């Protein structure tokens, strides 16, 4: 059973630090 | 084994759902 | 086929090849040319004896117009043999899927003839499963259509072919799309799934029922579809716990159990009524606490029966008698109701369904008459559920008879003279307390 990666899957962190990346364009505007 | 499957999104989808993109 | 290791995969490659003809014959009577019977040879040569490759693509062409011998059910009996026969079916699906053009052909070339090549088509066309990416979800949904997958699986009779079925299905549940067409298909198949899970209650048989509860558990992973399903196969959800706690395989109960949880889990719409319901009515709860006495060596099935049994609990923190009277109204079909038990529950109950008004009693009424057309008949659940209306609507006359006007109006006075008119026992036994 590989479930450890059940908990590596948490992060997956890019897929909120391209978010905050993006929102960035407030700041842009 | 299909536990984790199920896990796998259940965590890496819904973890950004609830706690990333609330926070916009 | 990944898992052509199973007893079913062996049983169904046997049958596949057990009509197998020579290509030689075929040339010989003009169904293909030299270059396809040499094909369709080496096709043969590679999967049960360089072999295939180029080959059993002209001899799947011969089987789409031949209908009979190796033709009938070729791809099958190719399918069926584990990838160690020159990758057959395993190499042959990725080859299909780089040519989608004849991709739907091969799609075509299972499912037909007999069972044989019927039951191997759901590990025929789809032989290499979700992965590998040969398929896709349009091709799911299109064979989710085909009636012989439902003639496998559900074959009371065909136990083999059943598990077979129930095994292929399950295993499909690799890929999201592939699961939303399984889901889609018990939509309907339901009763074979739920019968098989009955049966279970009390050796094809134990793995027809693994392949079941895998299945369920693989449907009901989606909330969605376990809150949709609560409200056709409520029954169902503790008719499963049922099966777990009959069932001793360790494998068999943990997949039971956890699709228990998954039906109660917080994901599944309305999962604090569903689980209160759930462990009022199937007596989830009482399970739970033997499952918890009773003792297991499968580390995951006993976590999945401890979170099961913390589900019951908390789901009986907050549970009534209300919940059970409210579903066996609903289901109107029974012989006796939990409020026959004593004295006790019936003393507010008289006034709960009626609303203190017989407003939303209205709802009995109808069940009522859906019992009473039923009672004319003599089926078993027709006698118990013509006593058993008859009983509740002089259990909630005899108190505040106002109510019993808009029940007469409704033709209770009728109702009480055709439940005791004739070829009737349990029906005239409660239009006697009726009319009392």
């Amino acid at each position: 059973q590989d479930k450890l990666k059940q908990a590596k899957t948490d992060a997956a962190k890019e897929i909120d630090s391209y978010k905050i990346q993006k929102d960035k364009e407030l700041k842009e505007f | 084994q299909l536990k984790a499957d199920q896990e796998y999104e259940i965590e890496k989808t819904n973890i950004v759902r609830n706690e990333t993109n609330n926070i916009d | 086929k990944i898992l052509m290791d199973s007893t079913h995969f062996n049983e169904i490659r046997s049958i596949i090849r057990s009509r197998s003809v020579a290509w030689d014959a075929l040339a010989r009577s003009e169904e293909l040319s030299e270059i396809d019977a040499s094909t369709a040879k080496a096709l043969e040569s590679i999967l049960v004896k360089k072999v295939n490759g180029k080959t059993l693509i002209p001899l799947i062409h011969l089987l789409s117009t031949s209908d009979n011998e190796d033709c009938k059910k070729s791809v099958q009996n190719l399918i069926a043999e584990l990838l160690s026969s020159d990758k057959y079916g395993d190499d042959t699906v990725k080859f299909f899927q780089e040519d989608p053009k004849q991709l739907e052909q091969l799609f075509d070339v299972s499912l037909k003839g007999d069972f044989q090549t019927v039951l191997i088509s759901g590990f025929n066309v789809v032989s290499l499963l979700v992965q590998n990416g040969l398929h896709n979800v349009k091709l799911v949904e299109k064979l989710l259509k085909n009636n012989n997958l439902i003639n496998i699986l559900q074959n009371i009779e065909q136990m083999d072919t059943c598990y077979v079925c129930i095994r292929l299905l399950q295993e499909l549940a690799v890929i999201p799309e592939y699961r939303d067409v399984i889901w889609l298909h018990e939509k309907k198949f339901m009763p074979t799934l739920f019968k098989i899970l009955q049966r279970a209650t009390d050796h094809l048989g134990i793995q027809l029922q693994y392949h079941s509860l895998l299945l369920i558990w693989l449907l009901t992973f989606n909330p969605v579809f376990a809150n949709e399903l609560v409200q056709k196969y409520l029954s169902d959800f503790l008719d499963l716990l049922k099966l777990v706690k009959i069932t001793i395989k360790e494998k068999v109960s943990r997949l039971c159990i956890s699709i228990i949880l998954q039906c109660c889990s917080t994901r599944v719409k309305q999962h604090k009524k569903v689980i209160k319901q759930l462990l009022l009515l199937g007596n989830a709860l009482p399970t739970v606490q033997s499952l918890s006495e009773r003792k297991y060596s499968d580390e995951e099935l006993r976590q999945d029966i401890s979170n099961l049994k913390e589900i019951l609990e908390n789901e009986y923190q907050e549970l009534t008698s209300f919940d059970e009277y409210v579903a066996e109204l609903d289901s109107k079909l029974l012989c006796w109701s939990p409020p026959h038990v004593d004295n006790g529950f019936w003393s507010d109950n008289i006034d709960e369904f009626k609303k203190d008004n017989y407003k939303i009693f209205r709802q009995l009424i109808e069940l009522l008459q859906a019992k009473v057309r039923n009672g004319d008949v003599n089926a078993k659940q027709e006698k118990i559920i013509i006593q058993v209306a008859l009983n509740d609507i002089t259990h909630v006359v005899e108190l505040l008879p106002e109510s019993i006007d808009v029940l007469d109006k409704t033709g209770g006075k009728a109702d009480i003279m055709e439940l005791l008119n004739h070829s009737d026992s349990r029906v005239k036994y409660e239009a006697l307390k009726a009319t009392q």
